[PDB]
């Protein structure tokens, strides 16, 4: 089961860590006016 | 103030009562984890004074007794919910010479371990019968008394003595009893045990200590 | 001063006027360090800390009466100010000296039915009952040293005025009755039971631990510190007040005023070191 | 393969989030003060959550009740007392009628607290599962996804009281899961030092995060659902991607030696709130892994934390058997 | 990941000696404390030695002090377990084991059945 399961996970649609960066940087950007924290 | 308001804070107030009265027999009864191996015999210990629980009644005082088996054998996270037990009971196979070693380690680990070294272990060396018929460590050469039975019965207690003096000091203390297979006095046992176990909590919060 | 002896009380401006500074400037001083540590940074209120807590205010008290009687001392016997407040500080003298005897009788007791009744004593729920037993202690040491204001009051001898402590003279009868009453209820049973409490309690400790004896010697500190501040200057006062009401000679009383007034700084040395007993 | 994805993940790494955040403005001192304390219940605090209502909040503790707090009035709404002691997660359900516990009886049970001039009573119990529970999670009024000690994950039907999906392939106790805000994903950190993102629909691993060194003891997800953070036993957190398939941030700073016990997120995701084992709560920056505040107010464990719907307020519990709110 | 990856495994006589190596991996070396932990053919998992992340605290089974003399290495992420006195009763797998937690010397479940930072170990036949 095990190798099955690295088979299945190694096929993956993986993007660049800078895109994933810059959404988790847009969103922390874009709702920051409602966080009363 | 309004009256849904009023009604809201009566209600609180008497629940905050029922609370109070829980509280009051909430602190009157003690907590104890029963730990073990499988061949310990602790269901012995269990069903002669009565996850399974057993409440039994010394001297007018409630104890209640935990033997939690429904889960694996991987206990480092869920063994933090016996933190505010009154002691901690360990019963051990000391006549099969076989698994001691298992034995004297699960001690040593529940004796260092950061969320139990506050609390207190009684001890019960269970199966004493099948111990004195029946008579590895290589320290029982050299081994003096402070027949040989009782020499291997010491033996053994001053192992999980050396193991809970080494390094429990001031905060939790360790009770060896010497239990076998028809006793009918382990209740006041564990009664006189947990009753040092509070006097010695009280003499630290009463600056004596 | 219908007085035919005179007492030589030259010793008393040199010696209870030093004594009681020190004492209430360090008395404060401590007290209000713990006052700080319990009202601030501890929310551990046991029964034990509700009466510390209120052997501690009735410290403070006794600290905070002490300054006018330095001056009244260190005015060589002279009181100025008025005659309702010579009446309030005898009063609150008292009334925080027998607050702390019975404060200090109401730990030995929790202490004693914790350590003998370990398990028995948690059936019953007498963590919230401190705050009722301190009320009603405070209610009873006013009530019973109500009649002291009635007692004390200023009279006015030679050149200077007297803050009386005793009574007015023609008067002295009944306050002697009176004050043999007070000593009896409030020193003969609490500090009998005190003894009985901490002598219960080391006995038991010391029948099996290095915690059982440190313990225990930490009863036997306490104990002697409240018997070496508070009977000689109780048995002093009994005395002298007695010897004062029956006619004796003038050498006879004039040695009995000096021991009652060098056993007065042991009394106040015991609110003085009650904290760092207690909890330091 | 697992060399393979190790490459895989490595060439898709080209900046850092400690480099392309690195001329970002950074927040101020966050200085949190204690609103309320919630001083009802006896032993140790276990769990808490929040109800969707932003105001009513329920505890468990290790005195076997179930405490339903008013947040802004303080008052006691209900005390349900619990037929086992030793609970270890609380879930208040979005529709506010339910309230389910669970822990070391192995059996999620659900409470209605809606009912028809009665009191609180066990609605149901969920008896399937093996180890003992460690969370739980309501979908809706009908679903709830647990997780427990036994490896396993399990997604249950209310009604009919047997579990509908298994999510199985899993080592070591799993100690928290988080639902996505979508509900059609969760992922669930345990015990093998690694976290796992399942499908509800389909009930398989769709991805592996093993960034971490010990037992991963809260997780949260990201709120816009496409991250997730760790706390484990190492005494660090750790931010990790859905899409890149790999570990972006590490909060840890030398002095803390203790693990994590809770983990949450703010509403706009910036402020990552961590509970500690040190007594005490930290505030951490989520994209610049540097110290912002502290919420230091308990006296004996910080072992729940959770953020308000809203985000008005955090609602930490602690052993001391007091639950706070900060604001 | 934590990997632990051993070697050292090879048939000896009852005289003779070997040494084990773990090499350890995706973990900070030195914060833990390691044990050994040992099998045999148709028993359960036992356990031969520790050692404290500094180093100055060695513990041993009461069947192997003397014999199986212990060694760890901060800087090169190894920890050892020289065998010199072999008995025909060691025919073993030897599973290099680590404490769950750092500044923990708990090691509460370092000899469990199922354990995620032991190694796979090597077969010491004899
Ligand atoms: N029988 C007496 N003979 C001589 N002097 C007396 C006598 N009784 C009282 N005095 C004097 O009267 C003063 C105060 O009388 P009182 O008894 O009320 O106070 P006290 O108890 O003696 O001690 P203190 O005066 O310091 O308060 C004392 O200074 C004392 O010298």
């Amino acid at each position: 089961k095990l190798v099955e399961q690295l088979k299945m996970e190694a096929n993956i649609d993986r993007i660049k860590v800078s895109k994933a960066a810059a959404d988790l940087m847009a969103y922390c950007e874009a709702h920051a006016k409602e966080d009363p924290l | 103030l309004s009256a849904e308001d009023k009604a809201a804070v009566e209600r609180s107030k008497m629940i905050e009562k029922q609370l109070q009265k829980d509280k009051q027999v909430y602190r009157a009864t003690h907590r104890l984890l029963l730990l073990g191996a499988d061949n310990s015999g602790k269901s012995t210990i269990v069903k002669q004074m009565r996850i399974f629980e057993t409440k039994f009644q010394v001297d007018k005082v409630n104890f209640h007794m935990f033997d939690v088996g429904g889960q694996r054998d991987e206990r480092r996270k869920w063994i933090q919910c016996f933190n505010d037990v009154t002691a901690i009971i360990f019963v051990v196979d000391s006549s099969d010479y076989n698994r001691l070693q298992e034995a004297l380690n699960d001690f040593k680990s529940i004796w260092n371990n950061r969320w139990l070294r506050t609390i207190s272990v009684i001890l019960f060396l269970n199966k004493q019968d099948l111990l004195a018929e029946k008579v590895y460590f290589p320290e029982f050469a050299r081994y003096t008394t402070p027949p040989r039975v009782t020499r291997a019965k010491y033996f053994i207690r001053d192992e999980f003595l050396r193991i809970s003096t080494a390094s429990g000091d001031g905060r939790h203390y360790c009770y060896p009893h010497f239990t076998c297979a028809v006793d009918t006095e382990n209740a006041r046992r564990i009664f006189n045990d947990c009753k040092d176990i509070i006097l010695q909590m009280n003499l630290r919060e009463y600056n004596l200590v | 001063l219908g007085y035919r002896c005179r007492f030589n009380e030259d010793f008393k401006y040199v010696l209870l006027p030093v004594s009681y500074g020190v004492v209430c400037v360090l008395g404060l001083c401590l007290n209000a360090v713990a006052l700080y540590i319990f009202l601030c940074r501890l929310k551990t209120w046991n029964a034990s800390t509700t009466y510390m807590f209120h052997l501690a205010v009735s410290d403070a008290l006794y600290a905070a009466s002490l300054p006018l009687l330095v001056y009244y001392y260190a005015r060589g016997d002279h009181w100025p100010f008025s005659t309702v407040l010579c009446k309030l500080v005898r009063f609150l003298f008292y009334t925080n000296l027998y607050c702390s005897i019975l404060f200090l009788t109401c730990i030995s007791v929790h202490r004693c039915l914790g350590v003998l009744r370990p398990l028995r004593s948690l059936r019953w729920g007498r963590a919230r009952y401190a705050r009722r037993v301190a009320g009603a202690v405070w209610v009873l040491v006013l009530a019973c040293q109500a009649p002291v204001l009635y007692f004390v009051t200023t009279s006015a001898r030679g050149g200077r005025v007297t803050c009386h402590d005793t009574s007015a003279p023609e008067l002295f009868s009944r306050f002697v009755a009176y004050s043999s009453v007070m000593l009896g209820l409030l020193f003969a049973v609490p500090f009998a039971v005190i003894l009985v409490c901490y002598v219960l309690m080391a006995r038991r400790l010391l029948k099996p631990p290095r915690a059982k004896r440190k313990s225990v010697r930490t009863i036997a500190v306490v104990l002697a510190v409240f018997a070496l501040c508070f009977l000689p200057f109780h048995v002093t006062r009994t005395l002298y007040y007695s010897f004062r009401s029956l006619d004796l000679s003038c050498h006879t009383l004039n040695a009995i005023n000096m021991a009652y007034k060098v056993t007065r700084p042991l009394a106040s040395a015991n609110s003085c070191l009650n904290p760092v007993l207690y909890f330091l | 393969l697992k060399n393979q994805i190790r490459d895989a993940r490595k060439a898709c790494a080209d900046a850092t989030l400690s480099q392309i955040t690195n001329n970002i403005d950074p927040v101020g001192r966050i200085q949190m003060r204690t609103r309320r304390t919630l001083r009802g219940h006896l032993a140790k605090i276990y769990a808490m959550h929040w109800g969707t209502d932003s105001r009513l909040l329920v505890s468990a503790s290790q005195d076997g009740k179930l405490i339903i707090w008013d947040s802004y009035t303080t008052n006691k709404v209900h005390a349900i007392p619990l037929r086992s002691s030793w609970v270890m997660t609380c879930a208040y359900a979005p529709s506010g009628n339910y309230v389910a516990c669970g822990g070391l009886d192995n059996i999620c049970s659900i409470y209605n607290l809606k009912t028809r001039e009665g009191n609180v009573r066990v609605s149901r119990e969920l008896a399937g599962h093996t180890g003992y529970l460690s969370c739980c999670r309501f979908l809706d009024d009908n679903q709830i996804v647990t997780s427990s000690g036994d490896t396993t994950c399990a997604l249950w039907d209310i009604e009919t009281g047997q579990q509908t999906t298994t999510f199985t392939g899993h080592t070591g106790d799993v100690m928290s899961l988080s639902l996505a805000p979508d509900t059609r994903l969760f992922v669930s950190g345990a015990c093998d030092a690694s976290a796992k993102l399942w499908d509800v629909r389909e009930g398989m691993c769709r991805q592996t995060f093993t960034g971490h060194e010990s037992d991963i003891n809260a997780i949260c997800f990201f709120p816009n659902g496409n991250a997730f953070a760790t706390g484990s036993d190492d005494a660090t957190c750790r931010l990790f991607d859905l899409r890149a398939d790999q570990e972006l941030m590490t909060y840890s700073h030398d002095n803390i030696i203790c693990g994590i016990t809770s983990v949450s997120f703010s509403k706009s995701g910036r402020l990552l709130l961590a509970g500690y084992d040190d007594f005490n709560c930290n505030v951490w920056d989520a994209l610049k892994a540097d110290r912002a505040g502290v919420l230091a107010g308990h006296d004996n464990r910080v072992s729940c934390l959770g953020v308000t719907d809203d985000g008005m307020a955090v609602a930490t519990g602690s052993w001391d058997s007091f639950l706070k709110i900060w604001n | 990941q934590v990997q632990l990856q051993e070697s050292g495994g090879g048939l000896v006589q009852p005289g003779g000696s070997l040494r084990l190596s773990c090499a350890a991996s995706g973990f900070t070396f030195s914060n833990y404390k390691m044990n050994w932990v040992r099998q045999a053919p148709g028993k359960g998992l036992e356990w031969v030695s520790d050692i404290s992340q500094s180093g100055a605290s060695i513990s041993y089974t009461g069947s192997v002090k003397g014999r199986f003399t212990i060694s760890r290495d901060n800087a090169k992420n190894t920890l050892y377990l020289q065998m010199n006195s072999l008995k025909p009763e060691d025919t073993a797998v030897y599973y290099c084991a680590r404490c769950p937690a750092p500044f923990t010397p708990f090691c509460f479940d370092v000899t469990s059945t199922t354990y995620a930072y032991r190694g796979q170990g090597t077969q010491v036949t004899v």
